[PDB]
């Protein structure tokens, strides 16, 4: 990416204190909440009718854990995000029809949900090298569009 | 919001469409699907291809509403509360379409409408776009 | 349109920042400068180092607008009309810039209010920067 | 910048058409008239009051024609978009401060103008090209800004 050996570190150094669990539940459960259209990919999960609804569904959180899941192994990835996620791009494209735009929309509420938990450690520095993180897996994941 | 100038030049431009607006709501749907392919997500659906018959079906629809806000400049909000309502809680539209959608239809009326389409018409035309995305996204949350 | 609930919630939240206000309203603008390198073009004559008075100054006030925008709630465009003057004829800053800050001001509250930033305040102070937002461009043409 | 042959090839024919000083002043005016608040960058020009005291300005015109000539360029080189542009981007950072979103506002109005003069030949499948070219520009504009 156009990560800064620094930037690099940064996101790693953060990312080494993350309880995903939790994290993953967090931001996809706020993601339905915030920007309740997104809701319309999520139907089967049941009754996200509240922001209470939406936070105490499990499937709510267990999907949030495999996406926070994927995003890890990204982290792993970083000088090849679009070769990591090229059968995911392809998949939220041609099988489960989602707006790229979306990828976006989850970006931003993940850095909501980092500043949440962390506080004082999540400096604007750190924020600025995740919103580089962010971007390059929405990027990422929207490659493989057509 | 839209001046008597604005409300002006629409009137005179959409004027000019006459018979054609379902031909450009078409045509304006092909330039997005091929423009910005992340829009066909919301048409898994739909035979996307050259001349579909459904596609031709849809610009129609939209070029009708298209026409109704023209109609009810003056009361856009109460004229288009059914479609927005629809595009927010059935179809759940994510909101940077509609931009992408009004810029397809500017690039279709420019191609369309040469002795028209002056500065100050492409200006009222591009803030009529708005004022409709703005209406249809309303009811969002 | 902010529902009651939406108010309360802004109000909540908002009465818990308190004297900290400035202070949030300076690390907001240093979060965005530094993640949104394309917004220090409008602060040309700034020095936008870490701890700039200039910075903290103007962090003040634009967090003493967003309490006058919450005690206005009712009433935004006409408490804000003035700002909403000089944003769009003497500042002109380009539209895509308030949802920059708003993200910004997000992260800034949910850093500093863990207890209190729940998933259904998150969403009301959301759609209060957007509606703050709207203000604010609403005279841009 | 994901230019396949035939969206290249498709480009270009069409760029032989363009009457490079007619087309950068229609632009860049259109520029100022659709998006007023542009016009903040050019005070020095002179009236731009109405659209006929832009559009007709001497200076627009000749500033447009320098910009549409500055992006012929870059369609000479859609290989090399990020090093062609960069000595331009940084002077639009640095000296001009200039917001980068700009330049993605002249890539849409150069769409316009482009449908505008063509009519029946800027078809659909050419304008996914000139899209693709644009955001290309914009985003080598953009990629020196700090
Ligand atoms: C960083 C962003 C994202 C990542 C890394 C990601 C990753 C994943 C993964 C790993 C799966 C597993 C499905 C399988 O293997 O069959 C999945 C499924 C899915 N994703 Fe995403 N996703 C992201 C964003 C989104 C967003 C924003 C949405 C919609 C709001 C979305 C909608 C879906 C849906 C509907 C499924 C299917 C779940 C099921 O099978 O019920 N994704 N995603
Ligand atoms: C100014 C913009 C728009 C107007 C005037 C408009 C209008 C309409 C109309 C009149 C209908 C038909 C409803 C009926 O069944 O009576 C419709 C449906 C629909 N619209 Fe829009 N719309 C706009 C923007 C968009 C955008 C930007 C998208 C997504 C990219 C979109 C996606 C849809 C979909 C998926 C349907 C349902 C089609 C079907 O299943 O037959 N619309 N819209
Ligand atoms: C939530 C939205 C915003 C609010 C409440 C706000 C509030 C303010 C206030 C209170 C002032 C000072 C007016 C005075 O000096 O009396 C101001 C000035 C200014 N604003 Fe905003 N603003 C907002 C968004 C933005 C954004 C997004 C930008 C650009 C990225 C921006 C750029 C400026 C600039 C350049 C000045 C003048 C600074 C100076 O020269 O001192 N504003 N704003
Ligand atoms: C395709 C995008 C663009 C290209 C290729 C381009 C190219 C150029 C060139 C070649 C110059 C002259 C350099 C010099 O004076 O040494 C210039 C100057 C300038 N550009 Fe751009 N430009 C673009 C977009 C923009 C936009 C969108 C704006 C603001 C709306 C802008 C603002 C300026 C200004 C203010 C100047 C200096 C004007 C003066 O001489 O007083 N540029 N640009």
């Amino acid at each position: 990416m156009h990560l800064t050996p620094e930037e690099k570190s940064a996101v790693t150094a953060l990312w080494g204190k993350v309880n995903v669990d939790e994290v993953g539940g967090e931001a996809l459960g706020r993601l339905l909440v915030v920007y309740p259209w997104t809701q319309r990919f999520f139907e089967s999960f049941g009754d996200l009718s509240t922001p209470d609804a939406v936070m105490g569904n499990p499937k709510v959180k267990a999907h949030g854990k495999k996406v926070l899941g994927a995003f890890s192994d990204g982290l792993a990835h970083l000088d090849n995000l679009k070769g990591t996620f090229a059968t995911l791009s392809e998949l939220h494209c041609d099988k489960l029809h989602v707006d790229a735009e979306n990828f976006r929309l989850l970006g931003n509420v993940l850095v909501c949900v980092l500043a949440h938990h962390f506080g004082k450690e999540f400096t604007p520095p750190v924020q600025a090298a995740y919103q580089k993180v962010v971007a390059g897996v929405a990027n990422a994941l929207a490659h493989k569009y057509h | 919001v839209l001046s008597p100038a604005d409300k002006t030049n629409v009137k005179a431009a959409w004027g000019k469409v006459g018979a054609h607006a379902g031909e450009y709501g078409a045509e304006a749907l092909e330039r997005m699907f091929l423009s910005f392919p992340t829009t066909k997500t919301y048409f898994p659906h739909f035979d996307l291809s050259h001349g579909s018959a459904q596609v031709k079906g849809h610009g129609k629809k939209v070029a009708d509403a298209l026409t109704n806000a023209v109609a009810h400049v003056d009361d856009m909000p109460n004229a288009l509360s059914a479609l927005s309502d629809l595009h927010a809680h059935k179809l759940r539209v994510d909101p940077v379409n509609f931009k992408l959608l009004s810029h397809c239809l500017l690039v279709t009326l420019a191609a369309h409408l040469p002795a028209e389409f002056t500065p100050a018409v492409h200006a009222s035309l591009d803030k009529f776009l708005a004022s409709v995305s703005t209406v249809l996204t309303s009811k969002y949350r």
